[PDB]
C-alpha cells in the first residue's frame, strides 16, 4: 500500500 | 569491443558535439542570468480555471486580454511563502526560468507581483500531466517510458551543465505537449549549485538517500530521481511506496529495491545503477558522467539527437479540442484571487 494521489513537495523535512 | 570502428567514431564525435552545444548554451544562459521583471499586470488576463494546486497557491489557465493567447499563471500568496527556504526558493524559480532555454523546459512569458501575490505566467501546455495519463492507463510500456526518460536525461544534462539542480522530478511536474513531448514545469526547488547544497527539500518518494540523511548533496540527487521516475512509469507505482513519509524514507535508505517480473533485464540493470545509494557507484555521478546513462543498453534504440530535434514520433498525442481546452486536466476547488490594499512582505520579495 502507498500513496496513489498527487504528492506534495516538502520545503523543509 | 561492444562497438565496432564506425560506431565508436560516430559516438565520440556525437559526444564532442554535445560539449560544443553545452558550451554555447552556458554562454547564452549566463547573459540572461546576469540580467533578468514586471513584464505585465493582473488585469491584463482573464482567469479561466484552476489547473493545479499546492501549498503556496495554484496554477490557473488565463487568457491574455489583448492578444487572446492562453497561458498558465502560477500564483503564490506572499504570506504563505512564510518559511525562509520558501522565499529563497521562489526567487530561484523565477530567476532560473527567465534564463534557461531548452525544448523540454516550460517557457516563462511574464513575471510580476502585487500587494498579496507573486505571479509567473508561462506557456500553457494543454495535454495535461504525465501523472494523470499514467494513473489512468496503469503503466507505460518500456518503449513509451524510454521516450519520456530520454527527454529527462537530455534536460538534466543541460541543467547540470549550467550548475542547476532540479530537485523535484515526478510525473505531476511533467506536462505533455501537443506533439506528445514533455515539458518540465515547477522550478520551485531548482537551484544553482557549484558543488554541494544542504536544504532538505523535494517529494518523499523521489528523495535520494543522502537528502534524507541530512548530508550535503549534489546533482546526483536528480539522477536518483530519474531512476524513481523510470521505475514508476514502467511499473505504475514508485520503488519506495508506503502510506506515510517516514516509512518511505526508511525504504529509501535501506539500499533494497524489488522489480516487477515484467521489467526487462536491461531496465533492471539501469535502475540498479541509478537507484544506487553509494555515490561512488551511481550512474550520472562517475567519471563518464551522463554518458554512462546515454550509452546504457536500455537506451540502445534511442537516437539522442532525434529526440532533441523532436524528430521521433511520440507514443501518443493528447486530444485537443481547441485553444484553451482544459479537458486533459483534473478539476480543483476555485478560490477568488483577493488582492489586499496593504503591501505584504515587500522587503522579503524586493528582488522578485
Ligand atoms: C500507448 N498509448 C496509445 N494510446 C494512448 C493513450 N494514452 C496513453 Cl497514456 N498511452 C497511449
Amino acid at each position: 500500500a502507498g500513496r496513489t494521489g498527487r504528492r506534495q513537495a516538502i520545503h523543509d523535512i | 569491443g561492444h562497438m565496432g570502428n564506425a560506431a565508436a567514431a560516430k559516438k565520440g564525435s556525437e559526444q564532442e558535439s554535445v560539449k560544443e552545444f553545452l558550451a554555447k548554451a552556458k554562454e547564452e544562459f549566463l547573459k540572461k542570468w546576469e540580467s533578468p521583471q514586471n513584464t505585465a499586470q493582473l488585469d491584463h488576463f482573464d482567469r479561466i480555471k484552476t489547473l493545479g494546486t499546492g501549498s503556496f497557491g495554484r496554477v490557473m489557465l488565463v487568457k491574455h486580454k489583448e492578444t487572446g493567447n492562453h497561458y498558465a499563471m502560477k500564483i503564490l500568496d506572499k504570506q504563505k511563502v512564510v518559511k525562509l527556504k520558501q522565499i529563497e526558493h521562489t526567487l530561484n524559480e523565477k530567476r532560473i526560468l527567465q534564463a534557461v532555454n531548452f525544448p523540454f523546459l516550460v517557457k516563462l512569458e511574464f513575471s510580476f507581483k502585487d500587494n498579496s501575490n507573486l505571479y509567473m505566467v508561462m506557456e500553457y501546455v494543454p495535454g495535461g500531466e504525465m501523472f494523470s495519463h499514467l494513473r489512468r492507463i496503469g503503466r507505460f510500456s518500456e518503449p513509451h517510458a524510454r521516450f519520456y526518460a530520454a527527454q529527462i536525461v537530455l534536460t538534466f544534462e543541460y541543467l547540470h551543465s549550467l550548475d542547476l539542480i532540479y530537485r523535484d522530478l515526478k510525473p505531476e511536474n511533467l506536462l505533455i505537449d501537443q506533439q506528445g513531448y514533455i515539458q518540465v514545469t515547477d522550478f520551485g526547488f531548482a537551484k544553482r549549485v557549484k558543488g554541494r547544497t544542504w536544504t532538505l527539500c523535494g517529494t518523499p518518494e523521489y528523495l535520494a538517500p543522502e537528502i534524507i540523511l541530512s548530508k550535503g548533496y549534489n546533482k546526483a540527487v536528480d539522477w536518483w530521481a530519474l531512476g524513481v521516475l523510470i521505475y514508476e512509469m514502467a511499473a505504475g507505482y514508485p520503488p519506495f511506496f508506503a502510506d506515510q513519509p517516514i516509512q518511505i524514507y526508511e525504504k529509501i535508505v535501506s539500499g533494497k529495491v524489488r522489480f516487477p517480473s515484467h521489467f526487462s533485464s536491461d531496465l533492471k540493470d539501469l535502475l540498479r545503477n541509478l537507484l544506487q545509494v553509494d555515490l561512488t557507484k551511481r550512474f550520472g555521478n562517475l567519471k563518464n558522467g551522463v554518458n554512462d546513462i546515454k550509452n546504457h543498453k536500455w537506451f540502445a534504440t534511442t537516437d539522442w539527437i532525434a529526440i532533441y530535434q523532436r524528430k521521433v514520433e511520440a507514443p501518443f498525442i493528447p486530444k485537443f479540442k481547441g485553444p484553451g481546452d482544459t479537458s486533459n486536466f483534473d478539476d480543483y476547488e476555485e478560490e477568488e484571487i483577493r488582492v489586499s490594499i496593504n503591501e505584504k512582505c515587500g522587503k522579503e520579495f524586493t528582488e522578485f
